[PDB]
């Protein structure tokens, strides 16, 4: 009965809840309870998973092609690019990367939390500026829209992997 | 949780440490003895302090009527450790470490210690008008800041001259 | 999921009170000191958790925070090496011209004229030489530098301290419950699959990004002042496919399955390194990286918590013949319900695979420049020798141990072990067959050779020239051996080890291995190994199997483990117990492992060991005198000891001193230990009796009353000295005999 693949039925676990949710869950994932995943571990994965390649792909796109902040020259696709920046600043790269190791340390601790309570929803930080909680729909459609565009930044970096890789 | 809202509201956490914002991810306290904690962090934030105000004073200024006082921050341990001042002022630390580790085996036990009290208020900037809270909370927070901002300056001089 | 965490918070309270009250474990001790006897038995008894506490779980989590304390006492020792390496070695000058410099990294306070012990081993450094070939384990892993060696020695120190943190945290803290221990199909998914399996994989990934080209630069002879630091290795790929041209094909062909591409830093070569001598880095990576996939494979093999997999109990269950009533039903319950057990098993594998080790290492040297060390070389197949004798020697005590204790008939009916308790006379009677079979046979030959060399008449005896006893078929495997590569390896470009056949690789003129030949001494001496390790068997085998019961004590378990005896009656008791068995058995495994040691250093020494000629001509250290020297007693006594002693003899006023000073006091020592082994209990009782006297008539006399040591104690320390002084004269006479060269 799942709207995705009529063939299969929905699962159990999955009721709708979760923004993007079309009951698409052929091999059933969603119900594991062991080694401590639990569609919560799931959902906040692919949310991180997709906006770090949204930020992928508008970094890919290098339109302005001033390397972002001034004083960063030169455009390449993926390897060579980044190589390159590290070779020239190493000062805010590095930067860059313990800003994103931190967020992460804080965001596991806060994974664990939630896990234990529910206080801690999938995806959430708490970093709303316009702090839009009160009325359901507009989080509902702003969240199920970010998971979609994100979801098509994850492809889109793939066909980016894809070239230059085979024989 | 105060501060980062979206963490697991730190267990035995407030009340006490006017410097406290409820910062704790990893939340050590909870298993460990909060005094002990308190004073490790008094500590090295006084030390750090000191780090700081000596190494903006060796930076080509102040230096002592010696010679050796030509040589730069960066250089100064070598040129102490073998004038041998560094070794006398590891002596004299040692000795107030000493006694000082007796105070804090007292405070562990229950003597009842505060963390960083030792007594030492020869002009009295404390005054049961000024707060001892209120003057507390300045020195850990300053205390904090130049523990990092002496980590960063050691780091990035290291690297290259900051001035 | 039946496999699960379960664990109980803050199972036990810290605190220093137990501190103040030694022997608190147990119930008898407790009561405090009456006489000198019950000091001994606080440090003897402190480690049997089994007996301090009726509960299983207690037990388990006693074992697993001691094996924590050991893990972090090893990391301090690991800490400690490496440190010693990097602020008091010659590392850097060995590094530069490893063959003509001395590894040593232990250094000597001039106190007392001991500074003499400084040896002038080279690269402006004194210091005492060491042979634990740690330098060479270093070079094989591109160290080229002292700063490394620090954050390695920071590193094993910080990991002892977590090790600590682990022990104390798994007692007091969170200690597992008795269910979470018994696991063992998951225990052996995570041990095999990741501890065993994803460690060989990281140190394949280690070799191939670090190690490989690192050594491959210093073969070439790049200073290591000039060799980029490992971690420049893992940025610019092109750096490594000036080495290796296959990376610059990247991790593509290992996707696609074309592994072939990866031939250039993953070979099968086998052999040796011509220029270090060593294996070749190459060959050690695909070898850790196939051991990686097999174990990662095998660690699946077992059921944890999805319905697939190995239930080990029915697999028990299920083998059964008819020579053997039930099969293997009942082992599961055994080998999860007594520790005794599991230490029995895997102290007899360790030990024999440490012995595995020792065999194997020698003969194809895995490090660069390890091969030409003499020293190191034979002083690491020593130790290794002697831990697994010693390990093997354990897993018997430890096996009668759980047959004594452990041990229950309701649960064990008619299964192999009810089987083998059934016919152990049968298998005794046999072993002591064979054992007087091989002794008398393989001993025989060697009194008759030499009765016949003092007679004149050596057309008589057991020689090359003489009646001969041409080990046929070792030299047959040793053909084949040769002849594999090509044929039936026809991938391995050149043999496993050069032992078997093959060229004589020389590294700066020294024989850094070549083919050995076996003769009729060869023959003879392993007939005598094989006599040895017979006898050894039979001692620890009886004691393992008359434990429980026999002809003469059919209550014997009730006795306990260790008893001194069940009194003069019968004859005598004396050593009945199956600890005496365990008491025995080592000393004839000193006596077996001492034979081994002196095979391997002669052999090595007259037929392996030496120097070359730039024409290629072989000057052995001893001139080959094995083949017609160790076929007798007296050549043995003449040729190996008397004429190789000379070392440590004359050792005195120079660096190696010390291993006469140690050569003389290991000499003392294992006489010493005669004086427990030969005496008795109540002569010293008595004795004892008269210097209390003494003490008495002057108003000195202790409140914890002396007491001679237990008849079991007097054994023990009896045993524990001869094998010290044994193990050190043998240790000071080899150190001494490979390090004036
Ligand atoms: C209050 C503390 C403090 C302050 C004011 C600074 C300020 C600064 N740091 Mg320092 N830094 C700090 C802590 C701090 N850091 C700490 C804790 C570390 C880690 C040990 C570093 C490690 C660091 C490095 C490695 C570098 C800087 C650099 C810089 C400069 C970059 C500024 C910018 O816009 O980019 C700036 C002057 C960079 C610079 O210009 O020098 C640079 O290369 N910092
Ligand atoms: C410093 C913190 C601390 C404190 C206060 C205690 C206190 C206690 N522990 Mg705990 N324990 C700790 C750390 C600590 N332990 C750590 C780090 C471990 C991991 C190894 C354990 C593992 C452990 C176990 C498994 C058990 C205890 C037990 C005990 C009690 C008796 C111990 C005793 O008197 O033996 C004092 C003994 C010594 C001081 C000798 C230790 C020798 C060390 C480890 C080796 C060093 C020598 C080495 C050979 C090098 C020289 C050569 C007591 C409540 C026992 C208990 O309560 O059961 C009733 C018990 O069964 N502890
Ligand atoms: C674990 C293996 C190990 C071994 C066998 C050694 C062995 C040695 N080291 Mg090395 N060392 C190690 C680890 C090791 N160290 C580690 C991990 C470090 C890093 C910190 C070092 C750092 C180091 C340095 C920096 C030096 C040595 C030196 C030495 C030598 C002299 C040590 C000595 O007697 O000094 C004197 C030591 C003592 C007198 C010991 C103190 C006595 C205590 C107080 C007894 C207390 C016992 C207590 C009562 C028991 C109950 C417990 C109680 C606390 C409750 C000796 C060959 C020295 C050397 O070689 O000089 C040329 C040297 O300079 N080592
Ligand atoms: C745990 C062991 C381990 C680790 C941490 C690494 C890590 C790395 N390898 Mg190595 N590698 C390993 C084992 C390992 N490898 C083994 C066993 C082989 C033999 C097949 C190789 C063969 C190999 C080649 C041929 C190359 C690497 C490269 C790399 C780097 C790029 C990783 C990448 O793009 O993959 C993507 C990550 C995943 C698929 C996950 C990275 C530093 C590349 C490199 O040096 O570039 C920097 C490269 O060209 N590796
Ligand atoms: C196939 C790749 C490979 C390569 C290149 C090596 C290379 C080496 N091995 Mg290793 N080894 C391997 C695989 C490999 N090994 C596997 C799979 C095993 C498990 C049995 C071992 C076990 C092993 C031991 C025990 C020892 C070595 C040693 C050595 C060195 C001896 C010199 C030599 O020429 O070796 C040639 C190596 C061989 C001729 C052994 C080949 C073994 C074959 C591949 C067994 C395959 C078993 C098969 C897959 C079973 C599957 C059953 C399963 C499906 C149920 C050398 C570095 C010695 C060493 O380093 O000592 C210092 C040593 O003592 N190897
Ligand atoms: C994994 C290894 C392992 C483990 C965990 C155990 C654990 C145990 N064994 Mg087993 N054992 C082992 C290996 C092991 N053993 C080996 C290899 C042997 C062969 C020798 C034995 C032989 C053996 C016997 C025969 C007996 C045990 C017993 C015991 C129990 C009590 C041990 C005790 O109180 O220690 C006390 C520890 C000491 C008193 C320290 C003495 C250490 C020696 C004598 C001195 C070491 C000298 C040193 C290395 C060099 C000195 C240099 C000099 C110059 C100073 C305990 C269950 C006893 C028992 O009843 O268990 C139920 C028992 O009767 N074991
Ligand atoms: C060098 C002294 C020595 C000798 C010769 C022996 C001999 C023997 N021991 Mg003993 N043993 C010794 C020291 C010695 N041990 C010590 C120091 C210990 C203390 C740990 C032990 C502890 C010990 C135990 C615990 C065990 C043995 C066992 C054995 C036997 C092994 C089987 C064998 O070889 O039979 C063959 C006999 C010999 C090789 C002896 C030499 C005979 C020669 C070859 C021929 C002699 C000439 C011929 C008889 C001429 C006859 C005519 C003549 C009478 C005129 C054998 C009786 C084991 C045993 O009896 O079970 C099998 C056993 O379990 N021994
Ligand atoms: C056990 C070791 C051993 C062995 C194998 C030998 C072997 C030999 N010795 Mg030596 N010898 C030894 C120990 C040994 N000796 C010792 C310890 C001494 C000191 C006392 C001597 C002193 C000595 C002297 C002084 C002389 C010899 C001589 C000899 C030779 C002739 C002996 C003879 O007449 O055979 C007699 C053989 C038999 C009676 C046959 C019985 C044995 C058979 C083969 C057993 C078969 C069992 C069978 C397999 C069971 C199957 C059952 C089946 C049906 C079901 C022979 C080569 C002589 C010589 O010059 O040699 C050239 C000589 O003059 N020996
Ligand atoms: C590896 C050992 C190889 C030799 C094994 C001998 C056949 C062993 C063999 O085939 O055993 C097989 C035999 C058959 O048992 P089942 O097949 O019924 O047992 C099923 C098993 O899964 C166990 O349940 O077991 C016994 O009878 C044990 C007592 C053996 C009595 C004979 C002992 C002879 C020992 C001396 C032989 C030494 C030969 C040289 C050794 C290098
Ligand atoms: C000598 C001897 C004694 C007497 C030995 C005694 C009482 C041992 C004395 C030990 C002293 C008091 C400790 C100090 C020893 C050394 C100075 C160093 C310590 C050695 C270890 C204990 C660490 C026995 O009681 C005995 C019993 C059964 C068989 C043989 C013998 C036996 O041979
Ligand atoms: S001599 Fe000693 S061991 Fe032998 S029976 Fe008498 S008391 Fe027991």
């Amino acid at each position: 009965a799942s709207k995705s693949l009529p063939f299969l039925p929905k699962p159990e676990k999955l009721d709708g809840s979760l923004p993007g949710d079309v009951g698409f869950d052929p091999l059933n994932l969603s119900a594991t309870d062991e080694l401590g995943l639990d569609l919560y571990w799931f959902r906040e994965a692919e949310v991180k998973h997709g906006r770090i390649a949204m930020l992928a792909v508008a970094g890919v796109l290098f339109c302005d092609q001033i390397g972002s902040l001034p004083g960063f020259p030169s455009g390449k696709d993926q390897m060579d690019l980044f190589w390159q920046v590290f070779a020239e600043k190493p000062n805010v790269v590095g930067a860059g990367v313990v800003a994103v190791s931190i967020l992460e340390f804080i965001s596991g601790i806060a994974i664990t939390a939630g896990r234990k309570d529910g206080s801690r929803e999938a995806g959430d930080f708490n970093l709303d500026p316009f702090n839009v909680r009160a009325d359901p729909a507009k989080k509902a459609t702003a969240q199920l829209q970010e998971i979609k565009n994100g979801r098509l930044a994850m492809l889109a970096s793939m066909g980016m992997i894809a070239q230059g890789m085979t024989t | 949780s105060a501060s980062i809202p979206f963490m697991p509201k730190p267990e035995k956490l407030d009340g006490t440490v006017p410097g406290d914002v409820g910062f704790d991810p990893l939340g050590f306290s909870n298993w460990v003895n909060l005094d002990f904690l308190r004073e490790a962090e008094i500590k090295h934030g006084r030390i750090c302090m000191l780090a700081v105000a000596g190494w903006v004073a060796v930076d080509l200024g102040l230096h002592l009527p010696g010679d050796v006082h030509n040589v730069g921050s960066l250089e100064a341990h070598d040129t102490a450790v073998k004038f041998g001042a560094m070794s006398q002022i590891l002596l004299w630390t040692s000795i107030f470490e000493a006694i000082s580790t007796v105070g804090v085996v007292q405070m562990l036990n229950g003597s009842g210690r505060q963390p960083g009290y030792f007594g030492f208020d020869p002009l009295n900037f404390s005054k049961d008008a000024a707060s001892k809270a209120k003057l507390e909370l300045n020195e850990i927070k300053n205390g904090r800041l130049a523990m990092l901002a002496f980590s960063g300056i050691v780091t990035q001089a290291a690297l290259g001259n900051d001035f | 999921t039946k496999v699960k965490i379960l664990v109980e918070r803050d199972a036990t309270a810290t605190s220093f009170e137990k501190w103040a009250k030694p022997g608190h474990f147990s119930r008898t001790l407790a009561k405090g000191p009456k006489t000198t006897t019950w000091i001994w038995n606080l440090h003897a008894d402190a480690h049997d958790f089994d007996s301090q506490t009726n509960s299983l779980e207690d037990v388990s989590r006693k074992i697993f925070s001691a094996h924590f304390g050991q893990l972090a006492v090893i990391f301090l020792w690991l800490s400690g090496m490496h440190f010693h390496g990097a602020y008091f070695s010659n590392y850097l000058a060995w590094l530069n011209n490893p063959t003509s410099i001395k590894p040593s990294a232990q250094v000597v306070w001039p106190i007392v004229g001991q500074e003499i012990l400084n040896a002038d081993v080279g690269g402006n450094f004194q210091g005492v030489q060491i042979t634990s070939g740690f330098f060479q384990l270093w070079r094989a892993e591109g160290i080229t530098s002292e700063i490394q060696l620090y954050w390695t020695a920071i590193g094993a120190l910080v990991m002892s301290g977590l090790m600590l943190f682990a022990g104390w945290f798994h007692y007091h803290k969170a200690a597992p419950k008795l269910e979470w221990f018994q696991n063992a199909e998951s225990m052996l998914n995570h041990h095999l699959s990741i501890l065993l399996g994803l460690g060989c994989l990281s140190w394949a990934g280690h070799q191939i990004h670090v190690a490989l080209p690192i050594n491959k630069l210093l073969d070439a002879g790049v200073a290591p002042q000039e060799i980029p630091l490992p971690h420049e290795f893992l940025v610019n790929r092109d750096l490594i496919a000036q080495l290796y041209p296959s990376f610059s094909k990247g991790l593509v062909p290992f996707f696609s399955g074309n592994w072939s591409e990866y031939s250039d830093f993953l070979t099968f070569k086998g052999g040796v390194n011509p220029v270090t001598g060593g294996l070749w880095l190459t060959d050690t990576a695909h070898h850790h990286l196939a051991l990686a996939v097999l174990f990662i494979f095998a660690g699946h093999m077992y059921r944890t918590n999805w319905g697939i997999g190995h239930s080990m109990k029915e697999m028990l269950e299920a083998h059964k013949g008819p020579f053997t009533g039930e099969g293997h039903a009942g082992l599961y319950e055994i080998l999860t319900t007594s520790w005794h057990a599991q230490l029995a098993i895997n102290l007899a594998m360790i030990g024999s695979l440490s012995i595995i080790v020792a065999h194997h290492m020698y003969a194809m040297p895995p490090y660069p420049y390890i091969a030409t060390d003499y020293a190191t070389q034979l002083s690491l197949f020593t130790h290794h020798v002697w831990i697994g004798g010693f390990c093997i020697v354990g897993g018997a005590a430890h096996g009668a141990i759980f047959m004594v204790r452990d041990y229950n008939p309701a649960k064990n009916y008619n299964n192999l072990l009810d089987r083998v308790i059934r016919h152990r006379d049968s298998i005794i009677s046999h072993l002591n067959w064979v054992s007087i079979f091989l002794g008398f046979h393989s001993f025989g030959l060697y009194i008759h050779n030499d009765t016949m060399r003092a007679l004149g008449r050596s057309q008589d005896m057991f020689s090359d020239t003489a009646i001969q006893l041409q080990p046929i078929f070792a030299q047959w495997i040793q053909n084949l051996h040769l002849l594999a590569p090509g044929n039936t390896a026809p991938n391995a470009l050149t043999t496993a080890s050069y032992v078997f056949g093959g060229d004589v690789v020389s590294v700066g003129s020294k024989i850094a291995i070549m083919p050995i030949k076996l003769g009729t001494a060869d023959f003879m001496v392993h007939h005598i190994h094989a006599f040895t390790i017979h006898v050894t068997a039979l001692i620890l085998l009886k004691g393992v199997l008359y434990a429980r019961s026999s002809k003469l004590i059919p209550d014997k378990a009730n006795l306990g483990f260790r008893f001194p005896c069940d009194g003069p009656g019968r004859g005598g008791t004396c050593q009945v117990s199956a600890w005496d068995h365990v008491f025995l058995g080592l000393f004839w495994m000193y006596n077996s492992l001492s034979i081994v040691l002196f095979h391997f250093s002669w052999k090595m020494q007259s037929d392996v060991w030496g120097s070359v000629t730039p024409t290629g001509a072989v000057s052995h250290i001893t001139g080959g005198n094995f083949a017609q020297s160790a076929i007798t007693i007296n050549g043995w006594l003449r040729d190996f000891l008397w004429s190789q002693a000379s070392q440590v003899i004359q050792s005195y006023g120079s660096a190696l001193s010390a291993y006469g000073l140690i050569f003389l006091g290991a000499h003392f020592i294992w006489a010493f230990s005669l004086m427990f082994l030969f005496s008795g209990r109540g002569y010293w009782q008595e004795l004892i009796e008269s210097i209390v006297w003494a003490h008495n008539k002057i108003k000195v006399a202790p409140a914890i009353q002396p007491r001679a040591l237990s008849i079991t104690q007097g054994r023990a320390v009896g045993l524990a000295h001869y094998l010290l002084g044994g193990i050190g004269t043998t240790w000071a006479f080899f150190l001494a005999r490979i390090i004036s060269v």
